[PDB]
RNA sequence: CCGA
């Protein structure tokens, strides 16, 4: 069998269970898991593993980075007090320096932990998925950042410091109004969750699988799910539990799968390395007495095959989607109170030199929510770093339509200098209008 | 158990006249409250095979409902299995659990067939397994199988395949993560970062090429044949592997 | 305070007083402020008490700047708050300071130390927590506090507290008496063993002997979860943070048999039984020793009149009152009156009606007073005679009771182990509880391991700190140089120097009793103050299996009051509708309620071993139609066989 | 109302007691059964046993008198001496 | 736990999952009044007999 | 292999300490012989306490007697600390009277033979001017921790048997030109004073023995 | 609007606006021929899915 | 006071023995106390025979490979490691191996004196080719712990003294009519096939009653 | 009002 020469967490625990559940079944797969808790809970006794005060390891560079931060924001309020900049790109700047000194920090605690003590206990509970994310472990060790208003207002001033040295009163009252914004939340918008799931279950408590064919030709057309660049969910997640409506060829022209041929993992993935656009069967496509068939649903889910005749697949449907909601706002308070942003890509040069100039591009000027004016790109075209290397100094940074550039055309690049940044989703920046 | 007499109440009393103990209902209503050691054989003899669902409020999903084969504990409290929590969303800080028995055969068919807790190990909102360790078992064998350079006792020894290695951690000879080499002639081996490429090559006597990896050591013959290979591995990892071994193919 | 508020639909709207507010006589609440002068804080007489009069005009820093002592503010910058806005201004434009930096937070939350290094849910939690403490039997000072213990104790009221110059001529466990000297005898009683509103113990013991000076304000007696003059909650135990075989798993709890067998977390609880002889129609209840049904040696404890004696132990189902009234109706079945007829059992005009204990709440009977209106009292009207009787019980600690710190810190006993296998320590002295660490960076309460590093250092040394929380005004690092220099100097200790290693720390070597193996990695180890909860398991279980109904649904009631059954919400429907269990769900809602034939049928086939039959139309399904009908709709049934519409008869 | 283990409990001495009387002689189980109405729901009097019969009911009182001896005998009667409250 | 296994196989060889649970019933309450008599055993219930006869016919 | 006594230090009679050193073992069986003396030595060893209290006036346990600063209870709490040594395993009786005011201390107990109590200068109760204490106590044997049976006039007291309260080992080496090399385990016994180490240290060996005896002989 | 637009006034009745719907059904004169898992519930039967499903 | 019952006893046919042993009743604690130290010596002290040096005629030096064999000389030393057997002698003996190919070599091939004996006949050792023969002679000892030679005459080899592979134990609880809470103490013995399983259980008794006896005085 |  399979030796797995390597370090195991929860996620490959997690591989190995649901490869289990494939050739093995039910009871094996849980006798596998009750013998994979035992040894757990015996070699973690045996370990030992405990967190004092002096596991919690603050980074050294802290110091500099939170004077680097302040000095952005000295030179920001520098700017608006000259006129050149108003204040609601003031304030955006503001925000923005203040998460990214944040996820800064996060990321110099995460090296700072492989590189001195990998086997520490924070370390080793954050990592393996045991318990923690590395919000906890930023919050623990680097510093909180800014919080949330109970409506979702971003309040205006820092906490730089964690909770290993201590907050001060300034600083414990600002967490207080995150704290607030937890338990107000978790106390009122439960209902809407609820709510919401007891329409979901009444709009579709009648869809019950009562056909095996409703022989229909009509189909769904199956993507990868993107938003901008990098995918979200891939083609070979996407046709998971589906049945097939039209054949997958290959390049060769040897037949992949026929239709109404059931996909599971290995011919899904057989599928997804060779074309992007699939057709499958879908309970929009079927037509069947305001109902669903056994060939337009596919698989059921928690057993692993095809469904069952009297299936309550409405039930099961209005669950799924009503769960994780209400989960998930009565757990909002384990972060705290603190606010959540995606911060924008930024592909910067690593030393002197300049910048090709794009060829099959156009641009326009467009002014930047932080103030600086900036050309945004029309037509995607590649770039390139222009090094001052003799043998070999060159990076190419190849553009998303929608892009922003801080670069004229064959401009003189410093040491360090801003050079490019894609914009944030519609969903990913999360932004209303206010006066 | 004196949550069991009251819920299993009227199946005792079919026992205690099935077995010739009493003769009517209020003889056997007199023995269950007054306290017999014959009614907790009784108890113990009627709850075996007889299914028991478990609720936690608030039943968000499918899960939050499930059937147990119960077993009389001493106490006030119920002993619910670790591995279940995530599906029930309930830790050990307060939570209570309602308790309903089912009184038809129909009903108790239904319960082992369709809703045993050993059966629903994967989710139906994904194919995802709901059923996986987690919070101790993770960090458990996350410790099992990491790497520890100070913990380096008899690193670098020969062993005679994966018994072998386990007889010398049970006997002290070798660290939990000491790295070892491993006689183990199979070759469905995955590791971080997998490597097959060849980083050098030592040439013997007789025809016979060493060929050396990052984690594996393969000598083959000149043209048809493989005759040996090692493994550098920890103990812990060996440990892990033979958890699987004995836990699946049985 | 920002912190302490209610968890549920309350959030928000119910608040709590901070420590120095106050209320003037217009009814708006002021805080004391120190005053300012040249970047100097004041601090010659009272302060100013500004009611609300700081937003538009002064400038108010908190009261943890840093500042040299008979000195001006130090730093450049202070920060302040100015217009309901915070800022940073000279310290010589500063109006006001505050006066401690405890002003932000109440009482329950300046309970806590170490509180800035704590979440804010953490110490919302660690205060409600504080706040649902039981008083043990021997209450224990913190080894850390903070030092409004004594103040809380003093305010509470339940202290004795003296008020003259005197001597103590006279103590005893039931009355201090102490002439004044600076009509000539203070008389000070002494509560012995009260019921509270949640059935608590309210005990008062003598701290002072005879013969000596006593000063205006002393504490001459301590309460129930008061010793020493302050407040006692808990008890100081033995930590490790580390994990057991999967007993303290999901913030599950681990303790050893010290903890049960040295009278550790025992406390004592007082319940109160009251039964009134009322006037029937049919003739007066009468309270009586004479009870029918009833054998002989369940009458051991009954006096003359058919009333427990005082000194009594009781179980589950002994009498404590007995109880009959006169029935007068006499329908019997043909069965009854056959079995009359043979045996000859001429049946009574009185049936049973008392006072029994409920399932469980065993104890000893402590009052037995009895209320007669012929005796001088005058009763509720319709009542004859009211009998009051309280039962007392010494609850020891048990597996499924609640456990917690001051940090937000919970969790349940799921396993006492005994000391020669609980982990223990290189001197050889056993764990007392070992607590998950995982528990600690999820939930953000890192200031628990400074108090149990602390409280250990303490423990080694003798001294019982107090620490007053936003400690880091006085340096970087402040509460952590002061824990492991505590240590260190706890390490000095002539034969105790395995108390302190530094190449680790806050961790020492820890030993398994089962193997005498060590761990194989060092250990956190220390002194925590724990809580024992009012949520204990004796009254969390309960169980059905067939009791009352309601009046129309004739549903079985809720409650554990009345042997009330669970309620099968909709979201279970919908979880038994996703399975499949189309008879689990039929039978959950015909034969386990509201439909009397197929509940007498179900019970009956499964007392006598046979098939449970098929269920009719549920009691509330003809009730809706009946209101249906009432509202005016005509609503029908109707069956369709063989070319023929008929309407059908659900009432049957 | 009446709960369900009070119906089932007389339910369960109806059985045991038809079982028990019809043991005995066939005429005396049916006097002792329209005695007390275990089969008309009407319990009747001493004379309209005599109208059933013909025969008049001073022997009806002497057929009771000895079931009720019979039933009352202490060995083979003990089944029905456990509902005894 | 062999009762967990044979569970398993006749989940996973019917054809539907909702109706092998019915004959598993009608199977154990057959079995249930073919031994109405007290002579029996507490281990073996008629519902796991039947899930056990099946499985063995099931092969 | 010898035993050898070290160090010997004595409380009042509370706290009766010993080291004792035994060499030479093998590498593991020092562990061995230490972690199975140390179990034995703190859950299977018989000693004798206080089961039951009888106060003349007193019913139950949340009771006052007038002149006593101390309640029932606390009174219970006091007797459940005394420190005894009972000769025979028979259930014995103790006697008290006492007349305030003074300190009551365990000098003042009327024993009988076979009972002999071990510290005198143990705090009972204060009493006051015009007070009177007459109690009588029960005293048993037995192992570990006993719970309360389902409860004349004897109020019962959750007695604990342990007269050894702590023990602790370390393993030491013995390193030369002596190849394959042996350990030394020292031993540190704590008892309360109704046991001495060397007695408590004999009964430990011989039931170690005895548990061990039959598997080598029945196989 | 689609969960009060169904064929059936019971369920319709139990989710939501139990006045307009009843209101609606009593003038319209419709039936309600027990076709889903919320009418059996109330009405007492086994449900149209799962092991009830024939 | 208590009765110890053998529940299962099982042989594999490559000569290794297995057996579940049961005692009942224990106080509470006693079980973990005698299932750990019969644990411990059951592992560490119990003497066994294992092969301490080979010698093979016709090698350069300790790493290398031999002609006209397949096994090299490591994992010619790595399979007589797996060698189990039993010697009656504390002074050492030699064992004599010569064969010729083709085909494969057993233990039966051995010509070792009757002091030692050899448990597993069919255990594998090499496999031969084209009519190449081997000769080699090896050295038997007994013992107890484990030798390992630096660096990899007489060729000196790894050396392990073990009769017993595995022991595992479980404690049950048993409550009963009484208030004592009685131990149930599950003991399971793996063996090398050299001894029994019940036999390695009196030896480890005898070792621990051997050690506490002189302390009662 | 509190607990999950
Ligand atoms: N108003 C509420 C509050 C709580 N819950 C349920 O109770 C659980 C509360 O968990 P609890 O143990 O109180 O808190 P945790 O989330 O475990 O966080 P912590 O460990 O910090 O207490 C939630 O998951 C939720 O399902 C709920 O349904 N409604
Ligand atoms: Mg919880
Ligand atoms: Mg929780
Ligand atoms: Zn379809």
């Amino acid at each position: 069998m399979t030796f797995y020469n390597y370090t195991i967490d929860k996620g490959r625990l997690k591989k190995l269970i649901a490869l289990a559940y494939r050739r093995y079944g039910s009871a094996r797969c849980s006798q596998l898991a009750d013998e994979l808790k035992e040894l757990g809970f015996r070699f973690a006794t045996k370990a030992g593993v405990s967190i004092s005060v002096d596991d919690l390891t603050i980074p050294p560079e802290k110091k500099q980075m939170l004077e680097a931060a302040e000095k952005e924001i000295r030179t920001t309020e520098e700017r608006y007090a000259r006129g050149e900049i108003t204040e609601v790109e003031r304030f955006q700047k503001v925000i923005d320096t203040w998460n990214g000194t944040s996820e800064e920090l996060k990321d110099q605690v995460v090296v700072n932990f492989r590189k001195t003590d990998p086997l520490n206990s924070v370390y080793m509970m954050a990592f393996s998925g045991a318990r923690g994310n590395m919000s906890q472990v930023r919050q623990l060790v680097g510093m909180r950042g800014l919080m949330a208003d109970p409506q979702g207002e971003i309040i205006d001033l820092p906490i730089k410091t964690n909770f290993r040295e201590g907050l001060t009163v300034t600083e414990y009252v600002i967490s207080s109004y995150g704290a607030r914004k937890g338990l107000v939340d978790t106390a009122l918008r439960t209902a809407d969750s609820g709510y919401l799931t007891r329409r979901l279950v009444d709009v579709s408590q009648d869809v019950i699988v009562r056909e095996q064919d409703c022989g229909t030709e009509r189909s769904l057309r199956v993507t990868a799910m993107t938003d901008g660049d990098q995918v979200k969910i891939s083609l070979a997640d996407r046709l998971f539990g589906r049945l097939l409506a039209k054949d997958v060829v290959g390049p060769d022209g040897e037949i992949i799968a026929k239709r109404n041929d059931e996909i599971d993992e290995a011919l899904a993935n057989r599928i997804a390395a060779v074309t992007d656009e699939v057709y499958v069967r879908s309970p929009l496509t079927c037509e069947a007495a305001r109902s669903v068939c056994q060939n337009c649903y596919g698989w059921s889910l928690a057993h692993g095959h095809k469904v069952d005749l009297g299936e309550a697949v409405g039930i099961i449907a209005a669950q799924s989607i009503g769960e994780p909601g209400t989960q998930l706002t009565m757990r909002t308070f384990h972060t705290g109170g603190v606010f959540t942003g995606e911060v924008a890509r930024q592909e910067k040069a690593p030393e002197d030199g300049t910048v090709k100039w794009g060829k099959g591009l156009s641009t326009r000027k467009v002014r930047t929510r932080h103030g600086e004016d900036a050309e945004q790109v029309e037509i995607a075209g590649d770039l390139i770093w222009k090094g001052e290397g003799k043998k070999a100094a060159t990076q190419t940074y190849s553009l998303t339509p929608g892009s922003l550039l801080f670069v004229q055309d064959g401009q003189t690049v410093t040491a360090g200098q801003l050079m490019t940044e894609i914009s944030l989703s519609k969903t990913q920046r999360s932004t209303e209008r206010a006066t | 158990r004196e949550m069991a007499i009251e819920l299993f109440q009227p199946f005792v009393i079919h026992r205690l006249i099935k077995l010739g103990i009493v003769n009517n209902i209020k003889a056997a209503k007199k023995l269950i409250l007054k306290g017999d050691p014959q009614i907790w054989s009784v108890l113990e003899e009627v709850i075996t095979g007889h299914p028991v669902m478990l609720n936690r409020a608030p039943t968000l999903h499918r899960l939050g409902i499930q059937a147990f084969e119960p077993i009389l504990v001493e106490g006030r409290a119920i002993q619910l299995h670790p591995l279940v929590c995530p599906a029930f969303n309930a830790d050990f800080d307060g939570d209570q659990m309602a308790v309903h028995v089912p009184l038809s055969l129909e009903a108790q068919c239904e319960a082992r067939l369709l809703m045993l807790a050993c059966h629903n190990v994967l989710s139906p909102a994904t194919g995802k397994p709901i059923v996986a360790p987690s919070q101790d078992m993770v960090l458990g064998c996350y410790y099992l199988t990491a790497e520890n350079p100070n913990a380096q006792k008899g690193a670098g020894r020969y062993f005679a395949g994966i018994e072998d290695a386990l007889r010398a951690y049970d006997h002290g000879q070798v660290d939990l993560h000491s790295q070892i080499w491993i006689r183990h002639l199979d070759e469905d081996v995955v590791t971080e970062k997998p490597d097959t490429e060849v980083i050098k090559t030592e040439d013997l006597g007789d025809g016979t090429v060493m060929k050396y990896y990052r984690e594996r050591k393969i000598r083959e013959g000149v043209d048809g044949e493989i005759i040996t290979q090692y493994i550098q591995t920890t103990p812990g990892r060996i440990i892990y592997n033979k958890t699987i071994a004995e836990a699946l193919v049985f | 305070c920002p912190v302490e508020t209610p968890e549920g639909p309350n959030a928000g709207l119910i608040g709590s007083l901070a420590t120095c507010a106050r209320v003037n006589d217009y009814g708006f609440i002021e805080t004391p402020y120190f005053r300012v002068e040249s970047g100097r804080v004041r601090k010659d007489l009272d302060p100013v008490y500004l009611t609300a009069d700081e937003e538009d005009d002064m400038r108010v820093a908190p009261g943890d700047i840093p500042t040299d002592e008979e000195g001006n503010i130090i730093g450049e910058s202070v920060p302040i708050r100015y217009r309901q806005e915070f800022s940073t201004t000279s310290p010589e434009q500063v109006d006001y300071v505050a006066v401690s930096p405890v002003q932000i937070i109440s009482v329950a939350t300046s309970m806590i130390p170490f509180l800035e290094h704590d979440d804010a849910n953490r110490a919302l939690m660690g205060s409600n927590m504080q706040r649902q403490a039981v008083p043990l039997l021997r209450p224990e000072r913190p080894l850390v506090g903070t030092g409004l213990e004594a103040q809380a104790a003093r305010d509470s009221g339940m202290v004795i507290v003296s008020r003259t110059h005197g001597i103590v001529t006279y103590v005893d466990a039931t009355e201090i008496r102490v002439q004044p000297h600076s009509g000539e005898e203070i008389v000070y009683p002494i509560q012995k063993y009260q019921r509270s509103n949640q059935d608590t113990c309210l005990n008062q013991r003598p701290l002072v002997y005879a013969g000596e000076d006593v000063v205006p304000g002393q504490v001459l007696a301590d309460g129930s979860a008061t010793e020493g003059g302050e407040l006692a909650l808990g008890q100081n135990i033995l930590v490790a943070y580390m994990p057991w075989e999967g007993y303290n798993y999901e913030d599950a709890i681990l303790i050893s048999e010290r903890l049960v067998y040295d009278d550790v977390y025992t406390s004592i609880h007082i319940e109160k039984f009251e039964i009134e002889a009322r006037q029937t129609k049919l003739g007066p209840e009468e309270i009586t020793r004479e009870i029918p049904n009833v054998g002989e040696d369940a009458l051991r404890n009954l006096d003359e009149h058919g009333i427990i004696r005082i000194g009594a132990w009781v179980e589950s189902g002994d009498i404590l009152v007995g109880k009959v009234t006169p029935k007068g109706e006499a329908d019997q079945p043909p069965e009854e009156k056959l079995l009359r007829a043979i045996f000859g059992e001429k049946a009574r005009d009185v049936r049973d009606n008392s006072l029994r204990v409920p399932n469980g709440e065993k104890g000893r009977v402590v009052d037995v007073r009895v209320f007669t209106r012929e005796k001088g009292d005058e009763l509720p009207p319709g009542a004859n005679m009211v009998v009051r009787i309280y039962v007392a019980q010494k609850r020891k600690i048990q597996v499924g009771d609640k456990m917690a710190g001051r940090h937000g810190n919970k969790g349940i006993i799921s396993r006492i182990l005994p000391i020669e296998d609980m982990p223990y320590l290189p001197d050889g002295r056993p764990i007392d509880i070992a607590l998950n660490p995982l528990g600690v960076p999820s939930r953000m309460n890192v200031g628990q391991v400074f108090e149990c590093l602390l409280g250990w250092a303490g423990e080694n040394l003798g001294v019982r700190f107090k620490i007053t929380p936003f400690d880091e005004m006085y340096g970087e690092e402040a509460s952590r140089d002061t824990v492991h220099g505590l240590l260190e100097e706890a390490s000095q200790r002539p034969n105790k120097d395995w108390v302190f290693n530094e190449n680790h720390p806050g961790k020492i070597q820890v030993f398994d009793g089962r193997t005498g193996e060590p761990f194989d990695r060092p250990i956190t180890v220390g002194q925590a103050y724990m809580l024992k909860l009012v949520h204990l398991v004796d009254d969390k279980i309960h169980a059905r299996s067939t009791g009352p109904y309601s009046l129309v649904t004739q549903q079985p009631l809720g409650g554990k009051a009345q042997q009330g059954g669970q309620r099968f919400g909709e979201m279970e429907v919908w979880a038994l509708e996703a399975y499949g269990a189309a008879y689990i769900l039929q039978e959950l809602l015909t034969v386990k309620s509201d439909d009397m034939q197929g509940r007498n049928e179900a019970l009956n086939a499964i007392v006598k071993g046979k098939s449970i039959p098929r269920p009719g139309t549920p009691e509330s399904f003809k009730v809706l139609m009946r209101e249906l009908q009432s509202l005016g709709l005509d609503i029908a049934a109707h069956k369709v066989q063989l070319s023929e519409d008929g309407e059908s008869a659900d009432a049957e | 109302g009446e709960t369900p283990e009070d119906e089932v409990s007389k339910n369960l001495l109806r059985e045991d007691l038809e079982n028990v009387l019809d043991t005995l002689s066939p005429r005396e189980r049916d006097v002792l059964r329209l005695r007390y109405g275990l089969d008309d729901g009407r319990m009747k009097t001493l004379e309209e046993i005599g109208q059933i019969f013909n025969v008049t009911r001073e022997r009806i009182r002497q057929i009771e008198a000895k079931a009720l001896r019979k039933l009352r005998h202490p060995n083979r009667n003990s089944i029905l001496k456990e509902y005894i409250r | 736990n062999h009762i967990i296994y044979r569970s398993e196989e006749l989940l996973g060889a019917a054809s539907n999952r909702y109706n092998i649970t019915v004959r598993v019933a009608k199977r154990a309450k057959e079995n249930r009044s073919e031994d109405f008599d007290s002579i029996d055993d507490p281990n073996m219930k008629p519902a796991i007999r039947a899930i056990i006869e099946m499985s063995d016919e099931l092969t | 292999f010898q035993i050898e006594c070290v160090e010997s230090s004595t409380r009042k009679n509370q706290q009766q300490y010993s080291k004792f050193s035994l060499e030479p073992l093998d590498r593991g069986q020092g562990t061995t012989v230490g972690n199975a003396l140390r179990r034995v030595l703190l859950s299977n060893l018989p000693g004798a306490a206080v089961t039951a209290i009888r106060i003349a006036g007193v019913n139950h346990e949340f009771a006052t007697i007038l002149g006593v600063r101390e309640d029932v209870l606390e009174i219970m709490l006091n007797m459940k600390e005394l420190v005894l040594k009972s000769y025979t395993d028979q259930p014995q009786i103790g006697r008290l009277t006492a007349i305030g005011p003074g300190t009551v201390t365990a000098a003042q107990f009327e024993v009988p033979s076979e009972v002999e109590v071990i510290d005198p200068n143990q705090y009972i109760a204060t009493l006051a001017e015009g007070a009177k204490l007459e109690m009588e106590f029960r005293v048993e044997r037995g192992v570990g921790y006993r719970v309360i049976e389902r409860g004349l006039d004897f109020l019962q007291i959750d007695s604990v048997f342990m007269p050894v309260t702590k023990v602790n080992y370390t393993v030491e080496d013995i390193r030369a030109d002596g190849m394959s090399p042996k350990d030394r385990l020292i031993l540190d016994i704590w008892t309360n004073g109704s046991i001495q180490p060397r007695e408590a240290l004999s009964e430990a060996s011989d039931i170690i023995a005895n548990l061990f005896i039959p598997l080598k002989d029945l196989n | 609007k689609a969960s009060l637009n169904t064929d059936s006034f019971i369920s319709a009745a139990s989710f939501q606006e139990t006045t307009r719907v009843l209101t609606e059904a009593a003038i319209e004169g419709k039936s309600d021929w027990l076709r889903g898992l919320k009418e059996n519930v109330i009405i007492g039967r086994l449900i149209p899915a799962g092991t009830g499903f024939s």
